[PDB]
């Protein structure tokens, strides 16, 4: 979320607050298990990696 | 209005102050006690100079001095 | 001592002039170590 | 010469409407045209209007991305508080920028602790104040005695946002010009 | 042709040589007055806000003083790592090197030899000094009594020089007993140096715990009898929850109340978690609020609030105990006792006066006298005297002083000079008579006779004695070990390490070339 | 103690001022302030307990030792209902009388009509219930810190203590809240 439009998180319960902040970790994530499941061995981007 | 006029305008005609309207109660109400009381006011015009004149305070007695002269800078004199 | 009243010498302790002893104390300590401090100094020298 | 000018320049859209039985159609309607689209200009550079609570790793994007914006030069101003709890200037600036933030959406106010933003920073030195822009830092102030210290207001703040050109001289929301409407009321009576 | 453009300064091998010398004549010559004992302080004023600053360390000196010349930024740079090394002799550094170019300045032009050739016979005549440092040294530390007189003796010989020379008698105990409290630890954070104005030079006193300037509460008692001391680099301020992001939304001001109602039952009990632990006083890095501090009150707990960052360490290590913050387990972090905590007043502050600790590994000086600029060289005396005798507690070999170390080195640089050929003997004798000035120097400040002294001294140690040396008192040759005057081993090695680099450094010039400046 | 040592020395040794003419009543003046603190140990008396209070006017002869502690700050005045006191119970107050808020900033919604009934009724109420405490408490005076980060008092809270002839002052200085409380006695609160 560095060049992402700000979203406008809005959260009633502090149980819900450990899965929005997992779920940042959790989508980061599976865009790397499913680059790591096809073998690139070399990645390269336009834009920055993380 | 300014603060330091209506203390006497209140401390004259026998009201009293309001800066809001409350109790000690939870409800919101005005009680006729807070009124004071006067014989007569008649709003006169003098020269572009208009002024409330409010006369016979039962409570207590009040006086105003409305002095007549040339010009504001004159008057500043006779003010003083 | 001196009185300034009279203009003149007389006894200080009839006329009720006294002081504490370490405001003098303090004044010859105080003095001595000013003295010391600049007799030491030699030079100067302008800095930022 | 200032009196044609005066007409259109010292009137908003809505104070621009006075002249519509008075002066003609095509005068008032073609500048309102033009004032209109400055309106619809700050709307859409309305980005921000809360304090963005942040922290170090993003510093270096929240900070200064933003500061370059479209990189067309759409700058984008970021006002950055060191926080520290602890002081008293440092609670009375966070109040300044979520004050400031409602009214100037378009600038961006920053905040973060002193302690979490600089290795071993001097505590006295805080609050701290930095204004980005472009990447390059603005102005590097230093605790709030210049602006009155303890008795900081509300208007010192919107004057010194005028000064690194954040701010129009003549904008309307600020406390200088936004007249109150009882203090306008007076005025056309006693015209 | 003008590559270098407008306004550049260049020099080529007559004006770039002898620029340097005569600036390294011109640094040497303002240190000469406050090397030795009997030596002139040197007043510096500055430019800008009438600050004035008295001050004897060649360092302090040259950090002031603005100083354009090239080669006397090096002899500014050398004096500054002397002091961030040891804190003693950046002036001996600054004369030897001088010197050392002084005399250099005439073999390159009297006896013609090449400025390579000078350097090699440094690098034995140097190789020669220190052996004969490291052989002349002795052994210490094996009998803590010889270990507490030795350093008792190298703060005399520090302080001789300082303004502190007439009452160096007392202040060699203040300076020794702090350091033996530190059990080992080199670490000069742990001492602190309390500014008051008033009394004389010899009213310092040895203080028996830690001391600080601070203050108690609005509502705290004055006196409390075995007080446990609890140190908190915690907020007792206005907490937050620190998950930042955190707003209240409200419906109803009936819940804001009850609200408002729970952020002060949330640190109350955090406070009631202070009391089951039963402290006496409590210790905390930032400000207190108001409301914390009342709910001390009741409880019989000081408070003491805005503790800067070292002084946490200087007050935790005096108590023994470590810094808590969590508060949840009472089992671990055991602390401290303190049996005295009534504050004292020394002038116009009160200060917090603490006495019977469980142990005294910081410690704290406390001085007197008339003009801040007498405390300011008090400053700086004594932390040049507890630099050099908190690093004698980690490098034992100390040396003789009183000139003798610069003589006893000349004796092998001169007996290793003879079975040198070639040219560069001249540079090895030339390295000896840079040791030799050193005393020279002694003398000269003192007002007695040098040429007398160095020669009665030189030809008495090469007779076979070497515990001769220089007694300024009486103006004549005297037992050092009688006296009692001696100096770290490291000291002079650094000195000479550093004088032989400094010579080096700028012997191997040739051009200068100065840019435009902004 | 001595008063024919301690009086004579302390006017023939201020001697140069304008005051040493008045030194006749000024003189056991300073020898009554430090004789009320008195230690065998001969302590470094502080002279934070001995407080001089600058106040422009009138002439230096109606200098006098006031028995209790003066304050220099005036009163507020906004409503003005007590003037003159007589056994009154100080009281010092370190929070601040407000709405009710914490310390930072809040967000308060209203998704209905209704809702404001109840907000503006329960904002006076947190300032009736304190004034209730007050009551019981009987508390006649009142010291409110200067408190420039959040509001002191409002025309709200100052109509309910207008009622109950209960003065209110501002602007007090943080270090002076040692001289009051060891002065009037009175220790301070911080919460209701
Ligand atoms: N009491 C003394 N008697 C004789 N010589 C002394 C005495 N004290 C110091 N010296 C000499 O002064 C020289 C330099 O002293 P030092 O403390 O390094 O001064 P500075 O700190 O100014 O360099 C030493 O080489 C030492 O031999
Ligand atoms: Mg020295
Ligand atoms: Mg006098």
């Amino acid at each position: 979320k560095a060049e992402k439009d700000n979203a406008e998180v809005r959260v009633e319960h502090v149980e819900d607050y450990q899965a929005i902040v997992d779920a940042e970790w959790q989508l980061i994530f599976e865009k790397l298990r499913q680059v790591e499941e096809t073998g690139a061995n070399i990645v390269l981007s336009k834009l920055p990696i993380g | 209005c300014k603060k330091e006029d209506l203390r006497r305008i209140a401390r004259a005609t026998g009201a009293t102050l309001v800066s809001s309207m409350s109790n000690l109660e939870g409800e919101e109400t005005f009680e006729s006690s807070y009124l004071g009381l006067c014989d007569e006011v008649v709003q006169a015009k003098f020269s572009d100079d208009e002024c409330i004149l409010i006369k016979g305070t039962s409570k207590h007695s009040s006086s105003s001095i409305i002095l007549r002269g040339a010009n504001d800078y004159s008057l500043d004199e006779m003010e003083r | 001592g001196i009185s300034v009243r009279r203009s003149g010498t007389t006894n200080t302790y009839e006329e009720h002039i006294l002081q504490p002893v370490l405001v003098s104390t303090s004044a010859i300590t105080l003095a001595s170590e000013c003295v010391k401090s600049i007799l030491r100094i030699d030079d100067i020298a302008f800095s930022r | 010469a200032k009196q044609h000018e005066n007409r259109l320049e010292d009137k908003d859209l809505s104070d621009l409407e006075e002249l519509e039985d008075d002066e003609d159609e095509d005068f008032l309607e073609a500048y309102k045209i033009k004032r209109l689209n400055e309106i619809r200009k700050l709307q859409e550079r309305s980005k921000f209007g809360e304090v963005f609570h942040i922290n170090k790793p993003e510093y270096n994007k929240e900070v200064t991305l933003a500061s370059q914006g479209k990189k067309d030069d759409g700058g984008v101003y970021v006002f950055v508080h060191l926080s520290l709890q602890s002081k008293l200037q440092s609670r009375i600036l966070s109040h300044l920028f979520q004050s400031a933030a409602c009214k100037f959406r378009e600038i961006k106010f920053v905040e973060i602790p002193a302690n979490r933003a600089i290795e071993n920073y001097p505590e006295s030195n805080c609050p701290t104040l930095i204004v980005y822009y472009r990447g390059e830092v603005i102005k590097n102030m230093i605790t709030l005695l210049e602006l009155g210290g303890n008795n900081s207001k509300m208007e010192d703040f919107e004057d010194f946002m005028v000064k690194v050109g954040a701010v129009a001289e003549g904008d309307n929301r600020l406390i200088m010009n936004r007249d109150d409407e009882e203090s306008r009321e007076e005025r056309k009576l006693h015209y | 042709v003008q590559i270098f453009g407008d306004q550049v300064t260049e020099e080529r091998a007559e004006n770039a040589r002898l620029s340097a010398f005569v600036g390294a004549i011109a640094v040497g010559d303002l240190v000469k007055s406050t090397l030795g004992p009997k030596g002139m302080d040197k007043l510096l004023q500055s430019a800008s806000s009438n600050t004035c600053m008295v001050t004897n360390d060649g360092a302090t000196i040259l950090k002031s003083i603005p100083l354009d010349n090239p080669a006397a930024k090096v002899l500014v740079n050398i004096s500054k790592v002397q002091d961030d090394e040891v804190g003693d002799g950046t002036t001996s550094v600054t004369v030897l090197s001088a010197e050392l170019l002084r005399e250099a300045e005439k073999l390159i032009d009297q006896s013609k030899i090449h400025p390579q050739t000078i350097i090699e016979g440094y690098r034995l005549a140097s190789a020669a000094a220190l052996d004969a440092l490291t052989k002349a040294a002795v052994d210490n530390s094996h009998d803590k009594t010889m270990f507490r007189e030795d350093l008792i003796h190298i703060a005399k010989t520090t302080l001789s020089s300082k303004i502190l020379s007439q009452d160096k008698d007392h202040f060699a105990e203040l300076a020794t007993n702090a350091i033996l409290r530190l059990k080992g630890s080199t670490n000069l954070e742990h001492i602190q140096i309390i500014k008051i104005l008033g009394g004389k030079l010899s009213d310092s006193f040895l203080d028996e715990g830690f001391i600080l300037a601070k203050k108690f509460g609005n509502n705290q008692p004055k006196r409390i009898e075995n007080a446990k001391i609890l140190i908190a680099n915690t907020t007792l301020d206005t907490d937050k929850v620190k998950i930042f992001g955190t707003k209240f939304k409200v419906d109803s001001t009936a819940k804001l109340a009850q609200l408002e109602k729970a952020e002060r039952e949330k640190m109350k009990n955090k406070i009631a978690k202070i009391s089951k632990f039963g402290i006496n006083t409590f210790i905390n890095r930032q400000l207190i609020y108001d409301y914390p501090e009342q709910l001390f009150t009741d409880l019989g707990i000081n408070s003491i609030e805005h503790a800067d960052f070292e002084g946490v360490e200087r007050l935790a290590l005096v108590t023994g105990g470590e810094v808590v913050s969590t508060f949840d387990e009472p089992s671990k972090c055991k602390l401290g006792e303190c049996d005295v905590i009534e504050e004292i007043m020394l002038g116009e502050q009160p200060f917090l006066k603490f006495s019977g600790c469980k142990a005294g590994e910081a410690c704290t000086i406390v001085l007197r006298g008339a003009t801040d600029q007498t405390l300011d060289e008090a400053e700086r005396s004594l932390h040049d005297a507890l630099s050099v005798l908190s690093q004698t507690t980690k490098e034992t070999r100390t040396v003789l002083g009183g000139g003798c170390a610069e003589m006893v080195m000349s004796k092998a640089v001169d007996t290793e000079a003879q079975n040198i050929d070639g040219k560069k003997s001249l540079a090895v004798e030339a390295f000896a008579r840079a040791l030799r000035q050193l005393p020279t120097i002694l003398a000269d400040n003192a007002g007695f006779d040098s040429s007398e002294l160095v020669s009665k001294l030189r030809s008495s140690i090469y007779n076979g004695i070497s515990t001769s040396g220089l007694d300024l008192n009486n103006g004549t040759i005297a037992d050092m070990r009688q006296l009692g005057i001696v100096e770290s081993y490291k000291l002079k090695r650094a000195v000479v390490s550093s004088a032989s680099e400094a010579a080096e450094v700028l012997l191997r010039v040739d051009n200068i070339i100065r840019a435009r400046p902004r | 103690s001595d008063r024919e040592q301690l009086v004579r020395a302390a006017s023939t040794s201020l001697s140069s001022k304008i005051v040493s003419q008045y030194s006749s009543f000024l003189a056991p003046l300073a020898v009554d302030s430090v004789l009320k603190i008195s230690d065998e140990n001969s302590k470094n008396v502080d002279l934070n307990d001995i407080r001089l209070v600058k106040k422009v006017g009138g002439t230096i002869d109606d200098t006098e030792m006031i028995d209790g502690v003066v304050l220099t700050q005036t009163a507020i005045k906004s409503a003005g209902g007590p003037t003159r006191k007589e056994k009154a119970k100080i009281g010092l107050i370190q929070f601040q009388i407000s709405p009710p808020k914490p310390d930072t900033e809040n967000n308060i919604i209203v998704n209905d009509y209704r809702q404001m009934d109840k907000i503006l009724k329960e904002e006076r109420a947190y300032l009736l219930n304190i004034c209730k405490k007050i009551k019981k408490a009987k508390c006649n005076v009142l010291l409110i810190q200067k408190s420039i980060l959040r509001d002191a008092v409002n025309d709200l809270a100052l109509h309910f203590l207008s009622k109950l002839n209960i003065m209110v002052v501002k602007d007090i200085e943080r270090e002076e809240i040692e001289f009051l409380s060891k002065g009037l006695g009175c220790k301070p609160i911080a919460d209701i």
